[PDB]
């Protein structure tokens, strides 16, 4: 235990030098063995679902929950969990005369979840009746939502 | 008597630790949605009113907090010292049921009136807590109607479960403001500048840091209270353009209502809502569970299920501990055969275990009382008491068989005279030693006494009983097995 | 052993005597305390995104602390409370008896693999992770005689003074302050903002 | 008790330097509950020993006599503390009960060595250092094996049960403390003062 | 073994909510070794008795 | 971003919140001469080739 | 100490099961591994720049 304490202090005394696209991907410290304990394969028999699918389903319902029991000490899962893939095309790109960074920021720009306040909430006016949070802005659910940007 | 002590064991209700009278209490308030900081400061104050006018003689002080959040409101009530609240019309057991049932009238405020579930977190009793988990993609939706039908199925067997509700928040009304891209790029302002302005202003912003009097404090940014009461008044708000006109939130943003949850719980990863409950007054904590086990499999598929709290206890009792009971019984009797030589003498001994028993269950029963810790480590202690009584007895009866040569029937009853006064006094002074256990008043009382009626009736029972069983114990046992 | 210490009296006594002393000084060090130990172990995570909703908290700061949870010893389960007052609260439990201090530490550890995803204004909000019963142990009420002084100036003040100094105390695991520190407030004023033309 | 002792300590170096008018109440202290918790059962030790020791004049109608079983109260009792820190337990609520338990399973040990005795002089007129050898030579495997049966009865109990069990092994471990003090005194100074002081 | 026996616990809870046609594999298994080992070292010892 | 891709944000699927990632199509980084089919905008509007 | 548990066989009988109980017990409760952790500890520490 104090063995990786120790080491993900010394860690966090350079985080703030690693690059922004490391902190965000993320470190990760664990204290394991180099040798497999069991390791549970996942199939489809009904051929519905292809690999990327199962190996989403196990990441998005099984790994996760799988690897907070006590003695696992790392789950190397064997696939990817789902993420919005955009496949940027640069012919199109070049002809409607854009580069992969308005792309980027146009996504950090419709792709967002702000915080905005409540209606009326503290302080208030005296005799205020009304008290209710605000939605503005929220995350993106679909492929549709992403194609419309 | 063996048979009316297991009627008796089975008859006596069961419990964990008394609620002891801490000379403070707590009320909770819980107001309905949105509900505004004045409507629970005004109900707190109601309280308040109550437990200072209608209560003097024994409050001293409420320390009421409102907040976290607007909704919610929680009083720490004090009490006078206990020699100055004399009566059980003083203690907490009736201030709180008076409390409460005055407040029974308050329109739109659930509140309540509670006392100090014994000790800190240590509130592993009053019925269970029952999780419903979202183990799919249904959302939230499908998750409050699935919550919804185990509500509803729960409270149509009232004869098994009751108390069947949410301890979480329902869904309230939500003020939604769709701003149109498009609309905000044409018209040539930043949508940056929008989402921070209508942030800032609305929900105020942690800029920097300043220095007040040495001390290192916060600057927030935030519109004044007049400007963002009200829907209109996002209409008030401007943001500068690209060229430099000033552009209304109107112009861009098309606001409309909603309904979202306030409080969404999470249970180890996966979206979830936490349902409390009690069991029937006359049912198990056990059975309510399997109940509860059996309506949630009636459930939409995509929902499963999980016990938490005061539902991973868990097991067993009493289910596992008359394991503890036998295997120390077993040891016990060991023992017994290795003092006196022999396998069928410590019967004689073992069999004065009941003699007590039916002391301490006659006690707790005819006093309200209940089988708890307490009661049972007095039982232990009861039974290890008589069993020293008796075992001095044979014990002294065989030595006057293995030294002398005197016959059983001369042995025992020459041996018990030779027994009998010290018996006496140790029986007399310890049942006048918990005495004042089981008279005290007030005062960590509730321990003193379920420590003290069992014990005492037991060592009673056990000491007039044995000293008439004992010797026909053993000559029982002394002639079946020879 | 009896008829030896039958003929020895004064050595008996010297038994006895050795114990009473003994237990008279393990009166004196022992702690008194109500039970023991006895709750399990429950480590807190606490967040708070200023101005945001439920959702907005949920999928941006819980969501975001629940998958780089695990990997952690004896961890019993988890359950995590999104406010929308923009609050997070996860609140793990681990099974009886177990190292209390490593049990946080653990959780700080797989926390900070998350903290670069966490939005700006909750980072500089900032996390806390405590190690405490929820029961509270005793409350320190602080009043105003003269009437010279408001519950904001005297929250203030026991903020300023009291709290920080007393909260470094050890065994105190977490004061929940019942007021809030003083911070410069600026309330803006839309309409002399538009007047100038100002966002 | 050590954190809201040392809260009161932290707190004193602020009160002199307080502005006009701030007073600090306790609106919530769930600490001299267990204050007048644990003193309300050293209350019911004391009155125990009383009564046990007006039974026992009642009885043997000796002032010295009488005495012995007194003496050999506190022995086993402070004893049962000492032993209560070399294994890491507390003196909450739990083991003061267990303590009063503990007097009966103590003074039975007592009486039945002094009465014995006693009883052996009523009959043979043996001289108390010869009458008290011949008794607890007659009475010590008794005694013994009493010991066994009833450390039987009570250790079991300290396994397991987790948060429940956890009391259980509080009150198992202080009164089986109590017992094997008990006979080892039952051994070591009852016999030697049931061989000086008995006339 | 109590991890890879804690494994079918925390598992056993989805199974019964897997989508159509998803079924598990134990493609490797380093425990039912030890047990077919220590319960072979059991049988010895019986036998030697 | 086109040759290495580029985590951007986060999103939401099915209440989980999981990555988004932009990354150019196969077709266009599988070969050197590719380079080529990149633009990117200069400071006053016209498109410069890699 | 022979011809004094040889004068008393239960005593003898109680030790004995007494040991075979306590066994009994700690083979439930004990854990089965292969063999001892032996390797020494290794804490890892992970990166991914994209």
């Amino acid at each position: 235990d104090i063995a990786q304490v120790q080491v993900q202090n010394k860690l966090q005394l350079a985080m703030p030098l690693l690059p922004q696209e490391v902190q965000q991907q993320g470190v990760s410290v664990e204290k394991s063995s180099s040798s497999f304990l069991m390791v549970v394969g996942v199939i489809n028999t009904d051929g519905t679902m292809t690999q990327e699918d199962i190996s989403d389903y196990v990441a998005a319902n099984m790994k996760d929950a799988i690897s907070r029991t006590s003695g696992v000490g790392d789950v190397q899962l064997f696939g990817s969990q789902y993420a919005m893939r955009i496949w940027m095309n640069p012919n199109e790109l070049n002809k409607f005369q854009l580069t992969p960074v308005d792309v980027i920021t146009a996504i950090k720009a419709q792709n967002a979840q702000v915080a905005a306040g409540q209606l009326g909430g503290t302080p208030p006016v005296k005799g205020q009746q009304l008290n209710a949070s605000i939605i503005a802005q929220t995350r993106l659910t679909s492929t549709e939502e992403f194609g419309k940007i | 008597i063996v048979v009316g002590m297991a009627y008796l064991f089975v008859r006596l209700p069961s419990s964990f630790l008394p609620d002891e009278d801490q000379g403070v209490f707590m009320t909770m308030v819980q107001l309905p949605a949105g509900a505004t900081q004045e409507r629970t400061q005004k109900v707190l104050n109601e309280v308040t009113h109550y437990y200072l006018t209608k209560e003097k003689n024994n409050v001293e002080s409420v320390f009421a907090v409102n907040g976290g959040g607007q909704n919610t409101g929680i009083a720490f009530v004090s009490l006078k010292d206990w020699a100055d609240r004399p009566g059980e019309e003083n203690k907490v057991e009736a201030i709180t049921m008076r409390a409460t049932r005055a407040f029974s009238q308050i329109k739109d405020a659930m509140v309540f009136a509670f006392n100090l579930p014994a000790i800190v977190e240590l509130g592993t009793a009053t019925g269970f807590d029952f999780e419903l988990i979202d183990q799919a993609g249904l959302g939230h939706e499908k998750l409050t109607q699935a919550r919804n039908q185990l509500l509803a199925e729960a409270a149509k067997h009232p004869d098994m479960l009751t108390s069947v509700r949410p301890n979480g928040l329902e869904d309230t009304p939500q003020f939604k403001i769709d701003i149109d891209q498009e609309k905000a790029q044409a018209l040539g302002v930043s949508i940056n500048d929008i989402n921070t302005t209508l942030g800032a202003a609305w929900g105020g912003s942690y800029v920097n840091d300043f220095i007040d009097r040495g001390r290192v404090k916060k600057v927030y940014v935030m519109s004044e209270a007049k400007y963002r009461m009200l829907p209109d008044d996002i209409g008030d708000w401007y943001v500068r353009a690209a060229d430099g006109q000033m552009v209304p939130f109107s112009a861009f943003s098309s606001s409309r209502w909603e309904y979202g949850s306030p409080r969404l719980e999470r249970y180890n990863g996966l979206p979830s809502m936490e349902i409390l409950g009690q069991a029937a007054p006359g049912k198990s904590t056990g059975e309510a569970m399997e109940l509860m086990e059996q309506l949630a499999s009636k459930l939409p598929t995509g929902v499963g299920y999980d016990w938490t709290g005061m539902s991973y206890q868990e097991r067993l009792s009493g289910n596992q501990a008359p394991s503890l009971y036998a295997i120390s019984l077993i040891v016990v009797f060991l023992c017994l055969a290795a003092l006196y030589e022999s396998w069928s003498i410590p019967f004689s001994v073992m069999l004065v275990v009941p003699l007590g028993v039916i002391g301490a269950l006659l006690a707790a029963t005819f006093r309200g009382l209940t089988n708890d810790v307490y009661f049972q480590v007095g039982l232990l202690t009861t039974i290890g008491l008589s069993a020293k009584n008796a075992i001095l007895i044979v014990e002294f009866a065989k030595d006057l068989m293995d030294k002398e040569g005197k016959g059983l029937i001369e042995a025992t009853l020459d041996a018990v005279r030779m027994r009998l006064r010290p018996i006496l006094m140790t029986s007399l002074a310890f049942i006048l030693g918990v005495m004042p256990l089981v008279i005290s008043t007030g005062a960590g009382s509730g321990a003193q006494n379920a420590v003290g009626t069992g014990v005492m009736g037991g060592m009673v029972t056990a000491t007039v009983l044995a000293i008439f069983f004992v010797p026909v114990f053993f000559v029982v046992v002394r002639r079946r097995f020879s | 052993m009896p008829n030896f210490f039958i003929d020895r009296p004064i050595f008996a006594w010297v038994i006895a005597i050795i114990i009473m002393l003994a237990g008279g000084l393990a009166i004196l060090k022992l702690p008194v305390a109500q039970y023991p130990t006895i709750a399990p172990p429950a480590v807190t995570i606490s967040a708070s995104y200023p101005g945001a909703d439920a959702k907005t908290v949920q999928d941006t700061v819980t969501q975001v602390i629940e998958q780089n949870m695990n990997g952690i010893d004896n961890l019993m389960y988890m359950s995590s409370n999104s406010d929308s007052t923009g609050t997070v609260q996860i609140t793990l439990t681990f099974e009886s008896g177990t190292d209390a201090d490593i049990a946080q530490v653990q959780v700080q550890n797989k926390l900070q693999l998350a903290m670069p995803l966490l939005p700006q204004e909750v980072q500089q909000q900032g996390v806390s992770v405590e190690k405490s019963s929820s029961s509270f142990l005793m409350v320190v009420g602080v009043i105003n005689t003269d009437g010279t002084m408001t519950q904001e100036d005297i929250s203030d003040y026991v903020a300023a003074n009291m709290k920080d100094a007393i909260s470094r105390t050890s065994g105190v695991g977490d004061v929940q302050l019942f007021g809030s520190q003083y911070a410069m407030r600026i309330w803006m004023n839309p309409n002399e903002l538009n007047k100038f033309q100002l966002t | 008790l050590d954190t809201a002792a040392a809260i009161r300590a932290e707190l004193a170096k602020m009160e002199p330097f307080f502005p006009s008018g701030l007073k600090i109440v306790y609106p919530y202290d769930t600490t001299p509950f267990v204050k007048i918790s644990i003193h309300e059962v050293v209350k019911t030790l004391v009155e125990a020993i009383i009564l046990v020791f007006l039974v026992m004049y009642l009885f043997l109608q000796n002032f010295r006599a009488t005495l012995i079983p007194t003496i050999a109260v506190p022995v086993v009792l402070l004893g049962t503390f000492a032993v209560l820190a070399a294994f890491g337990f507390s003196i909450n609520t739990l083991t003061m009960f267990g303590m009063v338990l503990a007097i009966g399973l103590l003074v039975d040990d007592a009486i039945v060595v002094v009465e014995n005795v006693e009883r052996v002089m009523a009959e043979e007129g043996l001289p108390p250092k010869e009458a008290t050898r011949k008794s607890m030579g007659q009475i010590q495997g008794a005694l013994v094996g009493i010991a066994m049966v009833l450390s039987a009865v009570f250790v079991p109990m300290a396994f397991f049960g987790g948060s429940t069990g956890a009391i259980y092994r509080q009150f198992s471990i202080t009164i089986v403390s109590a017992m094997a003090l008990s006979v080892l005194v039952a051994l070591i100074l009852t016999p030697a003062l049931c061989a000086t002081m008995l006339k």
